[PDB]
RNA sequence: GGACCUGGCGGUGCUUCAUAUCCCUCUAGAGGAGCCUGUUCUGUAAUCGAUAAACCCCGAUCAACCUCACCACCUCUUGCUCAGCCU
RNA sequence: AUGAGGUGGCAAGAAAUGGGCUACAUUUUCUACCCCAGAAAAUUUAGC
């Protein structure tokens, strides 16, 4: 690494620097003035103090990108944003009138409940012990989970199978049905939780 | 038949021979006859052994399958009795040395010395064409390295899409001679 | 023989924790296709051999009637330099 | 003669395994541009 051990991450939040010296407790207080000891590293390209910025849309455009082409994953991103904008409007104009009340217009909502209604709490952790492999139950971190639902929502898009079928057009379908409970990732989430309780008796192992 | 990277050609070949052998026929004829870009090939033989083939796909890992609409199966040893009228024919034929050039399709290299086509023309007959094998001959070649152009003089595309299959960058600089149409009187 | 001192125990097991290497975690390949190839086996009297040393004539590429190695026949010699030898 | 030459001959096949070279696309390809356009169509090896 070209930072030195003394160098600490920047603290990007804007409104974090505007809380009154009143609110500061004696501990934050210690904290604000320590850091103005502290060297500090240069904000890095990507987040920034923006009232838009999104760190789990970030975090996906990143786990889409390919060989380091970011403005095409950030273009597939605002696309299927878009995409599932316009679909949600669409299915709002023809609603009835105590239906519109129950449609979420908002992407970003869409989005991040899809996304949460794909995590697994549960997974496995293979381990040969007696010769044979053998998959034993544990708790999954919260990091895990998040990013086990973005990982299988990013394979489930990369099928082969959908043949011509454009990545943006793909993933705000994936999100949608997601959304509602419904579709292969929610059925790969359920099929882990199914095979982690068919081996409830493994968890001895840990 | 194009198959997948699952897909044993030789294998399904044999039970598609053993299928005719328990029918019972003299010495079925089962075998790869095309090799046109990867895991893509045209089969050869007896239609049962065909039929055999098209309806046990799944269980040789097939992906598509389509019946060429050919008379028979060419590039095979049933051709053998079309061998010995086409020798006579050439025989009188005085054939020179080529100007360019010229790769065969029994083994896929350049025709060498002009005494040894008579007999390439007459075994390419009854062997398997290297397509896939005179395409690696013709635009192999490292990579970053300028390909050449190339040009299908005669009717249909289908070298193009062939071309496509083997190699993408060499089907870059490739160009079909209308044959149905002119844009200019001339 | 009584009492006591130092121990060593090349010590043996458990208990607690440091518990890093190494697994699990992340990314991309490799299983397909076509070529050339290393090794191994068997073959011939012989070697399947090696191209800062051939051929090429888009890119590459095989023997080339090449050439050094090898098999079978032979020949030159006091010769290149009191020579010569990729032992 | 372990030196120098002449003549001819020497062409090899099988698998089992290891490696290398090519194309392998929809997050793609072609043109204009250099990013607001138009058309086409399981084992196992490394790394951080
Ligand atoms: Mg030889």
């Amino acid at each position: 690494s070209r930072y030195s051990p003394e160098f600490k991450d920047p603290l990007i939040d804007k409104e974090y620097y505007r809380k009154p010296v009143e609110e500061l407790t004696e501990e934050e207080k210690y904290v604000r003035e320590l850091k103005k000891t502290q060297l500090i590293k240069a904000a890095p390209a990507g987040k920034t103090s923006s009232v838009f910025e999104d760190p789990v849309i970030s975090k996906f455009t990143n786990m889409m990108m390919i060989g380091g082409n970011k403005v095409l994953a950030r273009s597939l991103m605002i696309q299927t944003l878009e995409a599932v904008k316009r679909k949600q409007f669409e299915k709002y104009h023809a609603a009835s009138a105590e239906e519109q009340a129950t449609i979420e217009r908002n992407p970003y909502t869409i989005f991040h409940q899809a996304l949460k209604n794909c995590e697994p709490m549960i997974g496995l952790v293979p381990i040969l012990k007696g010769g044979r492999f053998y998959q034993v139950p544990v708790p999954l971190p919260d990091r895990r989970r998040r990013f086990l639902a973005m990982k299988w929502m990013i394979t489930e898009c990369r099928d082969k199978k959908h043949q011509r079928t454009l990545m943006p057009e793909k993933l705000s379908h994936k999100l949608l049905e997601a959304f509602h409970n419904q579709g292969p990732v929610i059925k790969r989430k359920h099929d882990l939780h199914k095979m982690a309780e068919a081996n409830r008796a493994l968890a001895h192992y840990r | 038949v194009l198959g997948q990277p699952q897909s044993k050609f030789n294998f399904a070949c044999l039970e598609a021979r053993e299928h005719c052998k328990s029918l019972g026929i003299e010495n079925p004829v089962c075998e790869v006859s095309n090799y046109l870009f990867p895991d893509c090939r045209v089969i050869s033989g007896h239609q049962e052994a065909l039929r055999f083939l098209q309806k046990n796909s799944s269980k040789f890992h097939f992906r598509r399958t389509r019946m060429l609409p050919v008379s028979g199966a060419f590039h095979t040893r049933l051709m053998e009795p079309a061998v010995e009228p086409l020798t006579q024919a050439l025989k009188a034929v005085d054939i020179k040395k080529p100007l360019v050039s010229v790769y065969s399709n029994v083994h896929a290299h350049r025709y060498r010395h002009p005494g040894h086509i008579h007999k390439l023309l007459a075994q390419q007959l009854v062997s398997p064409v290297k397509w896939e094998q005179t395409m690696h001959a013709i635009y192999e070649r490292k990579k970053g390295r300028g390909f050449p152009q190339t040009f299908e003089v005669g009717p249909g595309r289908q070298l193009g899409a062939i071309l496509k299959s083997c190699n993408m960058q060499a089907w870059k600089s490739y160009s079909a001679v209308d044959v149905l149409q002119t844009l200019e009187h001339v």
